[PDB]
């Protein structure tokens, strides 16, 4: 499963937030989703 | 490499200008990302051709607990890269969070106004990216 | 069991950088605080999913 | 001079892939863009047209803009005429063409019924040049002229029977008249090839008169006379239509989807 | 029964590796969430009725009374496509 | 100071614990720019003047 946008630090990822748009990172990180 | 409006020949806008890899036709005089929105524009007098991205902005979260415990809070610069809210010295009109020492880069933005501390709780404010904030006490040493 | 947190603004994707359409915004009211709620509303759901 | 001798055959044949043009002064890269405007259909009926000189020729209209193409060796295609009446009750456009300059030039000009370029040898100044121009009696009143490099240029050396194919879209709108064209070399395998290619814009010109009809210039060399000669040329009329557009990495159109073939 | 659970999970590591679609109810989210967030940026470019969908360029053309409302259309259009863009998404949470 | 800015996004006098979105932050320009080809054609009006 590819993911379009992880929503870290800074494509149409890029235009997405020229417009105000952002993604934000989910809370638990996929490291503590591993080890739940 | 500065933040800047332009109009190259009626093409107006925000943003900084950069040089481009990219190679335009020699009839074409700016180009459009996937969103269909300028990214390029090729300087009118001597064509070489440059990148925009707009000015850098985000989202400004305020980590405050209840005003009757305290009246102290910490911020979060959402998405932005915690060497660039210092080149920010703006809609923020308090200036003062420009000249921290107290400043961290989470992955979810810089966090400004709170200390990282290597020891671990339960999430007391969720701040994004396994970081959490809270306010208390720590006195280990 | 999650979907992409996004967080949007009135005052960026209606009009970036444009005082003068900021105030025409304004008189539209509180519909801008009822999108930026109700997407903070999905996005802490997204944890607790 | 009047002379309505040349004369015109007809036939029809298959355009595939041609008559693709860049819509806008715009980059895209590895992007699907799709838009409404002037293009022709893809597997168009095409007229083919023979002019031919013997020692009759119906002018041709224009509506939605024209796809134009031909592939002749010495240039002896010299330019057009564009225009509302063609005979000074109206300003019209002239385009005509040499091997070092092409001139733009729109004026209220009485063509006279059947318009021809006449370059030929002169004793006195040693060379060749245009004699009397049989194209119009006079220009009376002109509001736009320019001169720029020949739209059309021969490849270098020259191959066995290596025609090139020369493409030309025409457009009038806003006041403004717009030329595509491109330039491609050919096998020597079938007219309008198989494959693609995009016409660029060469230029986009504020004439701001209107157009209704347009003819096209041969030229005759009058070696002692007008010695008799054959050219070819293939005319296509434009349709309002939605076309999707394939751009590469470096923003050309490689590729095209006619929206309702 | 033990040899039979590990060829059991010795053959899941192949039926993912070799089936395209076999994550296809997570791909698909991401898709929607790309997609509505694409969708929602190219509605920058509509006109909605007026002139222009740039807006310093109604500005630049048209006077300050009718600039404003050639704005306002675009205002209107603009505010459809986030409440559009926020209702699909409070539809989309749910079913998550 | 941004403690009296959550006060007023949430139009109240006390906010209780948690994270909340204020106004975005957003650079404005240093200067503006004008971009326009070289000044060819300048038009005959000397050869009569
Ligand atoms: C191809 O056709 C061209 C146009 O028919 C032609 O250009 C013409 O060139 C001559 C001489 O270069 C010009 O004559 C004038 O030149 C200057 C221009 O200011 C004057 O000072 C002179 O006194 C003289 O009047 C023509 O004006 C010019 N035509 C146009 C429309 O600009 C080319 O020479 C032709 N080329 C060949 C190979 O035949
Ligand atoms: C986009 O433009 C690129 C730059 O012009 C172009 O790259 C070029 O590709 C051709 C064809 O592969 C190369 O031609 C050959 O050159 C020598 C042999 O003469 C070989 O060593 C190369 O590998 C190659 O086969 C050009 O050298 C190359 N130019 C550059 C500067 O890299 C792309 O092909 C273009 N892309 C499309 C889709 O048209
Ligand atoms: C934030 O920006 C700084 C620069 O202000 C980045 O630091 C650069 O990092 C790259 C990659 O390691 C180096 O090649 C550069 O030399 C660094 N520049 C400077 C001036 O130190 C940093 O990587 C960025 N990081 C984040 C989290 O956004
Ligand atoms: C173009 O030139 C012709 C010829 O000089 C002009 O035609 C004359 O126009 C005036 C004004 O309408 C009439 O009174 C004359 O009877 C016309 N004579 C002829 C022979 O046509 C014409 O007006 C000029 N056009 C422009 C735009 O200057
Ligand atoms: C170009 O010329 C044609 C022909 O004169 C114009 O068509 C006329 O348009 C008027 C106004 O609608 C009608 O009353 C006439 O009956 C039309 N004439 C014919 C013969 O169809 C056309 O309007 C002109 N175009 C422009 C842009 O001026
Ligand atoms: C414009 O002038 C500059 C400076 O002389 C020159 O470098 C440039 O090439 C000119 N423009 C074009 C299109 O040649
Ligand atoms: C705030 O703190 C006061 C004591 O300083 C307490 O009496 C009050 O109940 C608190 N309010 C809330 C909402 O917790
Ligand atoms: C955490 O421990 C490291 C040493 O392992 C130390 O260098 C660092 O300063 C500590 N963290 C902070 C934020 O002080
Ligand atoms: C093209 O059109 C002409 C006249 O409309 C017709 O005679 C001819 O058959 C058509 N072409 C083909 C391949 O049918």
């Amino acid at each position: 499963v590819t993911l379009a946008d992880a929503g870290f630090i800074k494509d149409l990822i890029c235009a997405q937030k020229f417009n105000g748009l952002t993604v934000l990172p989910p809370l638990l990180t996929d490291e503590m989703i591993a080890q739940y | 490499n500065k933040c800047v409006n332009f109009n190259f020949n009626g093409l107006t806008g925000t943003g900084v200008l950069t040089e481009s890899n990219k190679k335009f036709l020699p009839f074409q005089q700016f180009g459009r990302d996937i969103a269909d929105t300028t990214d390029a524009v090729r300087d009118p007098q001597t064509l070489e051709i440059l990148d925009i991205t707009p000015c850098s902005f985000g989202g400004v979260s305020v980590i405050t607990p209840g005003t009757n415990t305290s009246n102290q809070v910490a911020v979060l610069y959402q998405g932005v890269n915690c060497t660039e809210v210092p080149v920010a010295i703006l809609t923020p009109t308090w200036r003062v969070y420009s000249t921290g020492s107290n400043v961290f880069q989470t992955r979810a933005g810089c966090l400004i106004g709170a200390e990282y501390v290597n020891n671990s709780y339960e999430c007391d404010i969720p701040i994004g990216a396994g970081i959490c904030a809270s306010y208390q006490t720590q006195t280990k040493s | 069991v999650s979907m992409t947190k996004t967080s949007v603004d009135c005052t960026m994707y209606i009009c970036g950088d444009s005082t003068e359409c900021s105030n025409l915004l304004l008189q539209y009211g509180s519909f801008c605080t009822q999108l930026k709620r109700a997407l903070t509303g999905i996005a802490v759901e997204q944890d607790k999913n | 001079q009047c002379v309505n001798l040349i004369t015109r055959t007809q036939s029809y044949t298959n355009s595939f892939t041609r008559g693709v043009y860049y819509p806008d002064k715009v980059f895209r890269s590895s992007v699907l863009h799709s838009t409404q405007d002037l293009f022709l259909p893809f597997f168009s009926n095409v007229t083919w047209f023979h002019a031919i000189h013997v020692s009759d020729n119906p002018v041709l209209p224009f509506n939605d803009g024209v796809y134009f193409a031909s592939t002749e060796k010495s240039n002896i295609i010299r330019g057009w005429i564009f225009g509302t009446t063609l005979d000074s009750k109206t300003q019209s456009l002239l385009i005509v063409n040499n091997a070092t300059n092409v001139v733009i030039k729109v004026c209220e000009f009485q063509f006279c019924n059947d318009p021809f370029l006449d370059v030929y040898y002169h004793k006195n100044n040693k060379s060749w040049m245009e004699s009397e121009f049989r194209v119009y009696s006079s220009a009376n009143n002109c509001t736009f002229e320019y001169v720029s490099q020949p739209f059309l240029m021969d490849l270098e050396g020259k191959q066995g029977n290596f025609k090139n194919l020369r493409e030309f879209v025409f457009k009038n709108i806003d006041g403004y008249f717009k030329i595509y064209s491109k330039h491609t070399p050919i096998n020597l395998g079938r007219d309008l090839p198989q494959g693609f290619s995009a016409l660029e814009p060469l230029v986009d010109l504020p004439i701001g008169i209107n157009i209704t009809r347009f003819q096209t210039l041969l030229a005759l060399h009058r070696s002692y006379g007008w010695t008799a000669g054959a050219a070819a040329y293939y005319v296509g009329y434009l349709q309002p239509r939605t076309f999707l557009l394939k751009y590469n990495e470096n923003g050309t159109i490689t590729d095209a989807v006619d929206c309702a073939l | 029964i033990a040899n039979q659970f590990n060829s059991a999970i010795g053959k899941i590591q192949d039926s993912l590796s070799s089936t395209a679609s076999a994550l296809g109810k997570l791909q698909d989210v991401v898709n929607h969430n790309a997609q509505a967030l694409n969708t929602l940026v190219k509605q920058l470019s509509s006109k909605f009725g007026a002139i222009s969908s740039v807006l310093n360029d109604i500005l630049s053309r048209l006077d300050k009374v009718e600039a404003e409302v050639q704005i306002d259309r675009l205002i209107t259009g603009r505010l459809q496509s986030l409440q559009t863009y926020v209702t699909q998404q409070l539809i989309r949470a749910a079913e998550i | 100071d941004p403690l009296s800015e959550t006060k007023c996004t949430l139009k109240s006098f006390t906010v209780e614990k948690g994270i909340y979105q204020t106004s975005n932050f957003r650079v404005q320009p240093t200067e503006s720019i004008v971009r326009f080809p070289n000044i060819t054609n300048l038009c005959p009006f000397d050869e009569v003047f």
